[PDB]
């Protein structure tokens, strides 16, 4: 079962080739090409037209570039979103592959990836087949994807209580409730915290410590809440400071409580 | 890249000790919230390699233990003191060995970067071979799910961390180095070898759930 390819290398480039006969010059790895399973691995202006057993024969014709930008080792931020440009089209139908499984075969040069997980490092192959004075080969290059960590450039964000005011009617409990959103650090050290501003002091509020409620690639959400057993005349003389930091900055929010 | 307060890992409480007996060690974590972080006590018998000990997640009270141990030693964590101790019962005498303890980043998604920071370790008493030249491109494959990591230790100190999630490159680690998954055989490279770059290296597994696996060494 036949297929052909050509491989253009530039400057740091690497070349597989996958048993594209029905799965469930070699057959003799001599040279410094490695095979792991289905799927052999070229380290670089030879050949290298193989066959491996429903037979699947390879003729691959290596012939180095000329004329000539995203390039074969891309990195994706984990947590966000990124793309991973296809090397040759620096157009036509691209048939990507991660560590030999297929993902996409559209119609562009690039390839997006909406929530970067820790999987989607790995070899990439884009493939798309190439017609000339009639002959139809595939071209074939191959990008390594690594997923690099990234601390975040943002302060935290707090997300509840968000409203200046809160009406309360005194003698009965109140509880505020403090979610701030957190960005990435590899030495992540969060602080939350409540504040109380009377005449014209701030001091910390002494309970409890905080808990997460959510912790993805991309957010950590850290919630911490003050607690009043009724709610006294003086308690509407202070505000309730919710403060967050992380060390790219701090934001805070203040709450004066109202009577209804 | 930021200049603010770092990352420090004191260990302490080793001596000899008779078999049978006990024997309390304390790593006095610095520099980073216990809540986000998982501590980590990675073992080296005198002459052999890297085995992991034990793992606290104080987030959750999580505790893992390698098999070769489990049983025998607890460990613990005292987030008021930022300080986790590894309380040895019963030292069977394999356990003669410097006990560091080592920092990951278990935050966010909880993936896993690498032990980012080590301590200089604490002895307590009851790698194969490469060798190539300065300019060469050398190749150390490692076959057995985890995001893979690679370590460089130099004679008698602490490991480094070189890489992380299989391929990403750690921070400082030279542009000569590079990492591989394919599929059950891991592999790193460092492109033109350097007269700094002779040590010994190990890789690493994470996992199912939380076992640490390290590499077997490399004399490069
Ligand atoms: C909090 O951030 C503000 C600036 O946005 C800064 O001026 C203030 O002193 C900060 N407090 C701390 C502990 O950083």
């Amino acid at each position: 079962k036949k297929l052909l390819w050509t491989y253009s290398t530039r400057s740091e480039e690497e070349f597989v080739l996958f048993c594209d006969l029905p799965e469930p010059e070699d057959i003799k790895s001599y040279p410094h090409i490695i095979q792991d399973k289905c799927t052999l691995h070229f380290l670089t202006n030879n050949s290298g037209s193989y066959i491996c057993r429903c037979c699947v024969k390879m003729i691959l014709e290596v012939k180095p570039q000329t004329n000539a930008s995203a390039s074969h080792k891309q990195d994706l931020l984990l947590g966000s979103t990124g793309s991973i440009s296809c090397p040759s089209l620096s157009s036509p139908a691209v048939t990507w592959y991660k560590n030999g499984k297929l993902l996409s075969v559209e119609r562009s040069n690039r390839i997006v990836v909406d929530e970067v997980y820790d999987y989607h490092q790995g070899t990439y192959v884009c493939d798309y087949t190439q017609s000339d004075t009639v002959s139809s080969w595939t071209v074939r290059a191959v990008v390594q994807v690594r997923t690099i960590v990234g601390d975040t450039k943002l302060k935290p964000d707090i997300l509840d209580p968000v409203e200046d005011t809160l009406e309360v009617e005194l003698g009965k409990p109140l509880t505020i409730s403090c979610k701030a959103r957190f960005g990435f650090e590899r030495v992540f050290n969060p602080v939350i915290k409540w504040y109380i501003k009377d005449s014209d002091l701030e001091w910390e509020v002494s309970v409890p410590e905080a808990k997460s409620i959510k912790s993805t690639l991309k957010d950590e959400i850290i919630e911490r809440n003050i607690i009043l057993e009724k709610v006294t005349q003086r308690d509407l003389r202070r505000k309730f400071v919710c403060f967050v930091q992380n060390s790219i900055g701090n934001t805070t929010q203040s709450v004066q409580l109202k009577e209804k | 890249g930021p200049l603010d307060p770092e990352v420090q890992l004191v260990e302490s409480g080793g001596g000899l000790v008779q078999p049978g007996g006990s024997l309390r060690l304390s790593c006095a974590a610095s520099g980073f919230n216990l809540y986000y972080s998982s501590m980590h006590w990675v073992r080296q018998a005198p002459g052999k390699g890297l085995e992991w000990v034990a793992s606290i997640y104080s987030s959750y009270g999580y505790t893992y233990y390698a098999d070769s141990v489990k049983g025998r030693f607890t460990i613990s964590a005292d987030t008021s003191k930022n300080t986790a101790y590894l309380q040895m019962n019963s030292l069977r005498a394999e356990d003669t060995a410097v006990y560091y303890c080592a920092r990951s980043s278990f935050s966010h998604g909880y993936g896993w970067y690498g032990l980012d920071y080590w301590g200089q370790g604490t002895l307590v008493t009851v790698p194969s071979s490469l060798s190539a030249s300065v300019g060469d491109r050398v190749t150390i494959t490692c076959r057995a799910s985890s995001a893979v990591a690679w370590y460089q230790q130099k004679p008698g100190k602490a490991p480094k961390l070189l890489i992380y999630s299989a391929s990403s490159l750690y921070s400082g680690v030279p542009s000569r180095f590079s990492g591989s998954r394919s599929g059950t055989d891991f592999t790193l490279t460092i492109s033109s070898l350097q007269p700094e770059d002779f040590a010994t290296y190990y890789c690493q597994q994470y996992g199912y759930a939380g076992l640490i696996t390290f590499g077997q060494g490399t004399k490069v």
